[PDB]
């Protein structure tokens, strides 16, 4: 008696498991650092994907 | 005032049962697969 199980169904939950107060987190520099003229550059190195 | 009363009214509790959620339903029945399927057009096409 031959079994056929259901097809594979997607994950569509998108992981969101965070409190209900954050579902991102932002950091920026202070205020009074603000440029108004020139040339700026900084790095972002990613520790995940 | 059916609300307010606590009547709540029940839409598709008849013929509730449809029997897709695409486990037992495979394919497109009509648009792709009978597409595919009428392209049998070209077989009788070839037969004419």
């Amino acid at each position: 008696y031959n079994l056929e199980a259901p097809d594979q169904d997607h994950a569509a939950r998108a992981e969101v498991c965070s409190g209900t107060g954050e579902r991102f987190r932002i950091f920026r520099a202070e205020k009074t650092y603000a440029v108004k003229a020139g040339r700026w550059y900084f790095e972002f190195e990613t520790v995940t994907a | 005032f059916l609300q307010i009363n606590g009547y709540a009214v029940s839409r598709g509790f008849k013929d509730l049962e449809l029997d897709t959620p695409s486990i037992e339903k495979r394919f497109a029945y009509s648009f792709l697969q009978q597409l595919i399927r009428y392209v049998d057009e070209a077989h009788q096409y070839i037969l004419e």
